[PDB]
């Protein structure tokens, strides 16, 4: 029922015989469908027979809410933004312990907040006062 | 401090006087306020009012379900009607004329001769029910069948009770009364009834045209089809979008997303002039506002929906919030509704949106199973819309107020995308993309629709020219520009404390505490 060849011949003496193309899923009294749109999260048929029953799957590159309502991309696990329903991908984030920074981080002497460690001994004081660029710092021949 | 009724007993004030029987006495029900509800309240079958949010939600307010009735698309028949005959399979109903006649005349078929069932065509038990009317063939054999006005009672196949005919969908085009002739139809005035159940246009009005978009050019033809005229031709690769008219003036608009432009000419192909072209990109749609002189415009690169005055001058927004992917719109100033349409919202949800004539009070009019709703277009006469779906491919009607939801066509071979609609007087004019034609329909239930043009490209808006389309009717805002200090854009007849019109002003201003003066915008 999608004019996709821009002049209907794809649409053309199209019936309800009921008997599409064995590629296709037939809504039941709707029209046929491509497999694409089966299982897809949008209910494409009248009754949303191409939908319901079916369950969600993932990729090595996906993430699975907790309630199953959705597969959403791996990037946006841990990124500070809800995306999921349930909140599911930003809930067990890790935690820089208290007061501390992470094993990535330098952190400043002069007021505990943290920086990362390609900023240290880098010839710029990114720190308030000046401690990522210490007299330890390898000199840059 | 409460009241206490004549029988001796206390009952609250607010529910004292709400239709509620309270105390036998019926002490609080013998007064009667219960004033006409306004433009944003459903009205019970009692006289309750109640708010358009809770028409159609699944709680039974009104106590007699008047607010309940048919929320669903017709999925199934309640008895059948009289004198027809239901197939088991998906509830169609068929009558006797049809049922055994030799020919499978429902999907399943069942109303035949099966080599499955071993069911025959013919005579039988009716000898012993002794019906009330008349026996005939069924594949079970002989059945009850039932005159107008005559439906068998409860579990009770051999008596036929009278039946209120005037409920079957169909039975009259414009209104129906029950009182004489278990039935009898009526017309609106203008129209003019023929045989027993039509009511067509009387020719004390100059003619009836069609105008639609043949995907190009801007079309005009009779009712019939037997001469087209091209109304005015495109340029610059233009491409004709959403088309209305106003038959006072003689006017017809089309809109033009390839060119960003809306234009407007008189109905001789004289006078083509630019309305708008500034900060309009892709106009879907349009509608006009027959009484007030307004243009309503939809604009679909800033989802948005504005008014602006037939020559164009006078620019204001209506509708911004939560419009998402608005395609539709029809109005009816007499009372004084817009209906507007909307495939997807920012919200997931797409819907069939209602609101005032100066979007207020938005409602979603159809929320359930409509998939990519599409242009909508009034039955000023029996207080219908109906809206045209690309998604679940379906043409269907709803009432003002959203109840008694009936679909008059579905299918992927009856229309298999839709895009536009008009109503005449009996026929729906609906767009096609996909068979790619403009294509003729019964409003009340079609088996095939006929073709009424076919194009070569993708047809858009249809309307129908007649007078009928633009009934009469006052103008709030004639009196004196209505008091507004720029512009005056019409609302419900109930709005504004009866007024029928709300202030607005063009942009660049805000409205003071007086609500009529505006002032430079800070
Ligand atoms: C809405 O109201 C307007 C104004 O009352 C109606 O327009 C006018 O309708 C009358 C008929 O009632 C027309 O009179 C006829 O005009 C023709 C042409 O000159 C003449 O041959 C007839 O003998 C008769 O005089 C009139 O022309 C027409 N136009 C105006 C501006 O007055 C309109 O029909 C109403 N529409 C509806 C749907 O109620
Ligand atoms: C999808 O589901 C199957 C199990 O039915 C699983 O084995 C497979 O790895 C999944 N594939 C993808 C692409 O997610
Ligand atoms: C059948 O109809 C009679 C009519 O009086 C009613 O009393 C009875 O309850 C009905 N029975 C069923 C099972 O519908
Ligand atoms: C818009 O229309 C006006 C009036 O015809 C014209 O003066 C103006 O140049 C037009 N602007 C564009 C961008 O077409
Ligand atoms: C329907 O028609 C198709 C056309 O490809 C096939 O011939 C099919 O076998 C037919 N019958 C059914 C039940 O699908
Ligand atoms: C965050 O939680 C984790 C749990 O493994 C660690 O305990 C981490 O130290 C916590 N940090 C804070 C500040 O809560
Ligand atoms: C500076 O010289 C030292 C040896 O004395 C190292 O080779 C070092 O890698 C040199 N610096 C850079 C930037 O390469
Ligand atoms: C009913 O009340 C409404 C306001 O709720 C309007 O005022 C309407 O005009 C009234 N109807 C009648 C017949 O007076
Ligand atoms: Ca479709
Ligand atoms: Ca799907
Ligand atoms: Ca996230
Ligand atoms: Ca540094
Ligand atoms: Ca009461
Ligand atoms: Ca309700
Ligand atoms: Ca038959």
């Amino acid at each position: 029922t999608d004019n996709d060849c821009s002049d209907g011949s794809d649409e053309k003496n199209c019936q309800a015989s009921g008997t599409c193309q064995p590629t296709q899923f037939r809504c039941p009294d709707h029209r046929c469908i491509s497999p694409l749109y089966v299982c897809d999260g949008d209910k494409d048929c009248a009754d949303g027979s191409d939908e319901a029953g079916c369950v969600l799957n993932c990729t090595s590159a996906q993430f699975k809410c907790a309630d199953g309502s959705s597969c959403i991309n791996s990037r946006y696990r841990c990124d500070g933004v809800y995306d999921c329903r349930d909140n599911s991908d930003e809930a067990g984030c890790p935690t820089r312990p208290p007061g501390m920074c992470h094993l990535d981080e330098f952190q400043c002497q002069g007021d505990g907040t943290c920086i990362p460690n390609t900023w240290e001994c880098d010839g710029h004081p990114d720190c308030i006062h000046g401690s990522d660029e210490h007299t330890g710092c390898v000199p840059k021949t | 401090k409460e009241f206490e009724c004549g029988s001796g007993e206390c009952i609250l004030r607010a529910y004292v006087c709400d239709h509620d029987n309270d105390c036998e006495d019926n002490s609080d029900e013998r007064n009667c306020n219960y004033d006409t509800c306004g433009g944003h309240q459903f009205t019970c079958s009692n006289g309750q009012c109640i708010n358009q949010n809770w028409v159609c939600d699944g709680d039974d307010d009104c106590q007699d379900s008047g607010d309940e009735d048919g929320c669903e698309s017709n999925q199934s028949h309640h008895r059948c009607y009289p004198r027809e005959w239901a197939c088991p399979g998906s509830g169609r109903c068929i009558s006797i004329d049809k049922v055994c006649d030799g020919v499978p005349d429902c999907p399943e078929g069942d109303d035949e001769n099966n080599v499955t069932s071993g069911r025959t065509c013919g005579m039988g038990v009716c000898s012993v029910l002794n019906c009330e009317y008349q026996c005939h063939q069924t594949p079970f054999g002989g059945e009850c069948f039932c005159p107008p006005g005559h439906i068998i009672n409860s579990n009770d196949s051999r008596t036929c009770i009278d039946f209120d005919d005037c409920q079957i969908w169909g039975i009259c085009d414009q209104k129906c009364e029950n009182r004489q002739g278990r039935h009898q139809c009526l017309c609106e005035e203008g129209y003019i009834l023929e045989r027993g159940q039509h009511c067509k246009s009387s020719d004390s009005f100059s003619a009836a045209s069609v105008i639609f978009s043949n995907g190009r050019d801007l079309l005009v033809g009779d009712l019939h089809g037997r001469n087209f005229r091209i109304l005015a031709e495109s340029k610059n690769r233009g491409m004709v979008m959403g088309v209305d008219f106003h038959y006072q003036k003689h006017r017809v608009f089309w809109t033009d997303p390839m060119q960003e432009k809306v234009f407007s000419t008189d109905i001789n192909g004289l006078n083509t002039q630019e309305i708008l072209n500034v900060s309009v990109d892709t106009p879907e749609n349009l509608a006009v506002d027959w009484i007030n002189n307004k243009l309503y415009l939809v604009e679909t690169k800033v989802n948005r929906i504005d008014v602006v005055n037939l020559e164009g001058n006078q620019r204001v927004t209506l509708i911004t919030e939560n419009l998402g992917h608005p395609r539709g719109i029809a109005l009816d100033p007499t009372v004084g509704y817009l209906f507007f349409s909307d495939w997807g919202s920012l919200s997931g949800q797409p819907k069939v949106e209602r609101a005032f004539m100066d979007g207020s009070n938005r409602k979603d009019l159809v929320t359930t199973k409509v998939g990519w709703p599409a242009g909508i277009t009034l039955d000023l006469v029996s207080k219908r819309v109906y809206w045209v779906d690309s998604r679940y491919d379906y043409i269907e009607t709803v009432t003002y107020d959203g109840i008694q939801r009936k679909t008059v066509a579905r299918g992927g071979s009856l229309v298999p995308h839709p895009f536009g609609i008009s109503l005449f007087e009996e026929h729906v004019f609906f767009t096609d993309w996909t068979k790619m034609a403009v294509m003729k329909a019964s409003k009340f239930t079609e088996t095939n629709p006929q073709v009424y043009h076919q194009s070569s490209l993708r047809p858009h808006g249809v309307t129908v020219y007649h007078a009928l389309r633009q009934p009469n009717a006052t103008n709030p805002c004639g009196s004196n520009n209505g008091g507004c200090a720029q512009v005056c854009v019409l609302s419900h007849r109930t709005d504004n404390g009866g007024l029928g019109y709300r202030c607005k002003c063009e942009f660049g201003f805000e409205l003071d505490d007086d609500e009529h003066r505006c002032v430079a915008v800070k």
